[PDB]
Formats: C-alpha cells, sequence, structure tokens
C-alpha cells in the first residue's frame, strides 16, 4: 500500500490509498502487459480463526466468495474544522493503517501537533489479536514501564506507516509533511 | 519553537511517497487540473516509479471533498474472482495455505485502480484520461533512475518473488540482481499499456489487450482471472462514513474498508477522556488508546464485510452511545486481556 495527499488552489482535496496488497503482491507480472499482481486474496479471511498475514482474523463476514471485496483497513480520511477541509491523511501498514491514521487525528486534534509534528511522532498499536502492544521506537522508558506495570505487554517492532499528509490554514495557506519513516518521498506545492 | 516544520505552499500541494510522483501532480495543478485530475495523474505515475504498491494492478479507495463541502468515497477495491469459493485457500486437511493467498495465481482479484480512477476523472475531473496518463507513460517508455527506496524494496521484498517469474525477472532484474540504486528502469511493456489505455480508455485494461494478457497469465498458471470477471468489474461510489470527535468532523472509508468505522468507533471512545490533559507519549493516554483499540479489532474480526454481501451494522459500531459503554470498561490503571473481549453486542444499539 501507499497512501498520497493532494489541495488544489481552489480547496478541492483528495486522499488516495491504493495497493498490490503485500510490496510488489505476488511479484507476478502479467503477461507482456508490464502489470504486477495484487495478492489482496489474503484480506479475506482464509479459515474463520485463523490469522492472515497481518494477524487479522475472520468468520462469515469476511469469508472468501465470488466476486466478493475482501475487507481491507485502507482509511484514507478527511478532517473538517470550522465547518472546512482541515486535515488530508492516510498511510499503507496493512492492519495498522487505522492505528496510524487515528494517532494522527488525535495528535493534531488533541495534542495540537503542527502536520510535520504529528507525522513525526512515535506510534503504538494494539489490534486485540496478537495480544500485544506494539511500539515503536521513542517512547521513554519510564513511560512503558508505567505501561507494562498497568498490564500491557510491550513489544518494540518495526517502523509502522508512511504518512503523506496536508494541512489547510484558516486562511487557505496549505502545510504538508511526509514521513520519515519512508526515504525518496516528497510533499510539496506552489 | 518548533522541531519539526511542515513544508509550505498557497496554492496548491500533493504529498506522496515518491519525489518523482510528488512532482508529477504538482505540475498538473500548475497546469490547470484540479485536485482530482492531479490524483489521478499522481495514481498513474506512481504505478511506475513505485511498482511496490503503486499499480495498475492492485485496488484501492479515493475520498474527495470538493470545495463546496460535497465529500464522497470512490470503492476501487478488487473484486474475487468468479470462480473464487469459501474454501480455496485451504490445504487437503483444511488448513489455510499462505502461499495460496500471497504468491500463487489463485492469490489475485480482479484489479480495479484503472476503473477506479476512470470513475473520479470522468466525474470529478477535469482533464482527458490521456493527458493525467501521459507523465507515467513517458516514465515507463523513456525510464528512471534507480533510487534507494527502490533498490532497497527491490533487494528486500523482491528477491522472495520477482525473480521467481520470468516476466516480472526480465524488468525488475539485472544480470542475475535486483537493479541496484542508479541504475535505469525502463518498462516498455507497461509503457505500451498506458499508452493503449491513454488511447482507448479504461476499456483497455476491462476488456481489450490488457484483459487477454491478465486472462492468459491466469489460465496458463492455474489462475481464475477471467475476461468475464474483467469485464464485470466495477467501481463504486458509496457514502462515506464520518463521526465527530470535538467538534470536528472526520470522514473515511465505508465498507467494504473497515477503516472508517473503527477510526470513527475509536474517536467516539477517546472523546469520553480527556486525551489532551494526558498528553502525547503519556503512560494514560496510551493505554487508554490501546484499550480502545482492542475492542474495535475484536468487533472487526465480526462484523465487517463487503457490505454488498453481508450488512453491516455500521449505525452500532458508530453509535456514541455504544462507544460509551466500552469507555467505561477501560480501567487506565489495568489493561483487560484479550481473551476477555468479545465483539460486542450491538442490539441495544440497533
Amino acid at each position: 500500500t501507499t497512501h498520497y495527499s493532494v489541495v488544489d488552489k481552489d480547496g478541492n482535496a483528495v486522499a488516495v490509498t491504493y495497493t498490490l496488497n503485500t510490496t510488489f503482491g505476488t511479484g507476478i507480472v502479467a503477461g507482456e502487459s508490464g502489470i504486477l499482481l495484487n495478492n489482496q486474496m489474503d484480506d479475506f479471511s482464509a479459515k474463520p480463526g485463523v490469522p492472515n498475514v497481518y494477524g487479522l482474523v475472520g468468520g462469515d463476514a469476511n469469508a472468501v466468495g465470488p466476486n466478493k471485496r475482501p475487507l481491507s483497513s485502507m482509511s484514507p480520511t478527511i478532517v473538517v474544522k470550522d465547518g472546512k477541509t482541515w486535515l488530508v491523511t492516510g498511510s499503507p501498514g496493512g492492519s495498522r493503517i487505522i492505528t496510524t491514521v487515528l494517532q494522527m487525528v488525535v495528535n493534531s486534534i488533541d495534542y495540537g501537533l503542527n502536520v510535520a509534528e504529528a507525522t513525526n511522532a512515535p506510534r503504538f498499536h494494539h489490534q486485540w489479536l496478537p495480544d500485544e502492544l506494539r511500539v515503536e521506537k521513542g517512547f521513554s522508558p519510564d513511560t512503558l514501564k508505567l505501561l507494562e506495570a498497568k498490564g500491557q505487554k510491550v513489544a518494540l517492532k518495526e517502523a509502522m506507516g508512511s504518512t503523506q499528509s496536508i494541512m489547510v490554514g484558516p486562511d487557505g495557506e496549505l502545510y504538508g509533511a511526509s514521513d520519515p519513516r519512508s526515504v525518496d518521498d516528497l510533499t510539496a506545492g506552489y | 519553537e518548533d522541531v519539526f516544520h511542515p513544508v509550505r505552499a498557497k496554492q496548491g500541494m500533493v504529498a506522496s511517497v515518491d519525489a518523482t510522483a510528488t512532482q508529477v501532480g504538482v505540475d498538473i495543478l500548475k497546469e490547470g487540473g484540479n485536485a482530482v485530475d492531479a490524483a489521478v495523474a499522481v495514481g498513474y505515475a506512481l504505478a511506475v516509479t513505485h511498482p511496490q504498491a503503486g499499480n495498475l494492478g492492485g485496488g484501492g479507495f479515493m475520498l474527495i471533498r470538493s470545495k463546496n463541502g460535497n465529500t464522497t468515497a470512490i470503492d476501487f477495491r478488487e473484486m474475487a474472482p468468479a470462480k473464487a469459493t469459501r474454501d480455496m485457500f485451504l490445504d487437503d486437511q483444511g488448513n489455510p495455505d499462505s502461499k495460496k493467498s500471497l504468491t500463487s495465481h489463485l492469490a489475485s482479484g480482479t484489479p480495479g485502480t484503472v476503473a477506479g480512477f476512470s470513475l473520479a476523472l470522468d466525474k470529478y475531473g477535469t482533464m482527458p484520461l490521456n493527458k493525467v496518463v501521459q507523465p507515467a507513460f513517458k516514465l515507463a517508455r523513456d525510464g528512471f533512475i534507480v533510487n534507494d527506496a527502490l533498490a532497497d524494496d527491490l533487494k528486500t521484498y523482491g528477491s522472495e518473488v520477482l525473480p521467481n517469474h520470468e516476466n516480472s525477472k526480465a524488468i525488475f532484474w539485472k544480470e542475475g540482481e535486483p537493479l541496484k540504486k542508479g541504475d535505469t528502469l525502463v518498462q516498455a511493456n507497461l509503457a505500451k499499456s498506458l499508452e493503449m489505455i491513454a488511447e482507448n480508455g479504461p476499456d483497455e485494461f476491462y476488456k481489450g489487450t490488457i484483459a487477454e494478457q491478465i486472462a492468459q497469465e491466469m489460465q496458463k498458471n492455474g489462475g481464475l482471472i477471467t475476461k468475464e470477471d474483467l469485464a464485470a468489474y466495477k467501481a463504486v461510489e458509496r457514502t462515506p462514513i464520518s463521526g465527530d470527535y470535538r467538534g470536528y468532523q472526520v470522514y473515511s472509508m465505508p465498507p467494504p474498508s473497515s477503516g472508517g468505522i473503527h477510526i470513527v468507533q475509536i474517536l467516539n471512545i477517546l472523546e469520553n477522556f480527556d486525551m489532551k490533559k494526558y498528553g502525547f507519549g503519556s503512560a494514560d493516554a496510551m493505554q487508554i488508546m490501546a484499550e480502545a483499540e482492542k475492542y474495535a479489532y475484536a468487533d472487526r474480526s465480526e462484523y465487517l464485510g463487503d457490505p454488498d454481501f453481508v450488512k453491516v451494522p455500521w449505525q452500532a459500531l458508530t453509535n456514541k452511545a455504544y462507544a460509551k459503554s466500552i469507555a467505561d470498561q477501560i480501567d487506565i490503571n489495568k489493561a483487560k486481556p484479550s481473551s476477555e473481549i468479545r465483539p460486542g453486542k450491538l442490539a441495544p444499539y440497533e
């Protein structure tokens, strides 16, 4: 998955999240088309109670079926402030997309962080199963010990996501931020 | 005062995982195209410069909000082949085989990206498909320099699958190794596909030469996607899922995505706590959010799926009273094991 955001001179906004599922998908090009084929079928629940590549589980609702669209976690998102488009965001991360985007919203609204600050802040994640509080590097040892004392099972893992966001000021001014987790990306305008 | 500074612009802006693609989007805006025109141009460019995820052979979602407030969602998620079956990924013993759903030809759903981009472009854009595809076409035809991101991904993730398929290896591998940083990646076949789509429209992908190439690739290797599948695919415009968090309205994707529902559900739960008071990186804020997240993912496992096949109780899941019943269960000083958490009882909130 990869996510990108756009805001034009008129104030129109678009947030797109699209994917082949895993990196390069199946890695299979379709004949002489030069087009790589997705492995999105793994997003269905293959068997009730058995996790897929992201540790997600399902039952009848997300069971494989002909012509059915497998359940996704992709979350291109727009937050509105004072009746106007304010934050345009989204991110890759399979099951972690929901929590990564959630954190962008909380960081912006509750902590008042500018779009770059919200983007560079560390991320944590809990998806019920497996029962673990996944965290990135960046949280205070004092905080992590308090979480363990609360009963959380902290697991330090790989960095999560690649947010590509745009915040719109009260005067139409635009503010953007690419993710430190992704090299060679870019947020630019005019 | 700030350690981290946003990029600033006064007119238009594009944020993407790739410098080249971002610049393509900006140039479209500068030429007079609107946000949708630029978004489609970026999508096509990424299908060339970011083969890791940018694509023509996958699917996704788009959230569009006009300057006038009109907010809508475009569902261009892949559709499982007509011949797909409930137990297609189970081995002879009845246990899921991840190889089948991740690396075999059975792992693919009918691609929706081209359909989705055209649905959005035709209704909400202003430029013809040929104009927004041109940048990507040139990049595929003339090539671009492989950077650190692409080189790293080809070596790490690409090595596991690309060299195992003749056509893929011919494009992304060189001298028996993945393309290295500094090398030039030319994609002539992809360029042809892009040129035909630009000239003949999206039907080229779903009913034309590309469709034939996809169907043959599948037919020869035990895959299921057929020409009927491709001709029957359709992107679908759907109503966004949204909520209100402390006076801010949040809009995201509705089923077939679980994103909008759970982001709104969790925000509803968090609204019952003074998050600002706890502050970022505090054990209390992290505790509350981790707990709230548990209930959402538990619900996700039971109630979420393609709305065209199953009724999703989205109203109940995004109901503030239901969120309150969950918030009252959260102990800021004691985490509740996932083994003690099951999908919620939605009846009282139907």
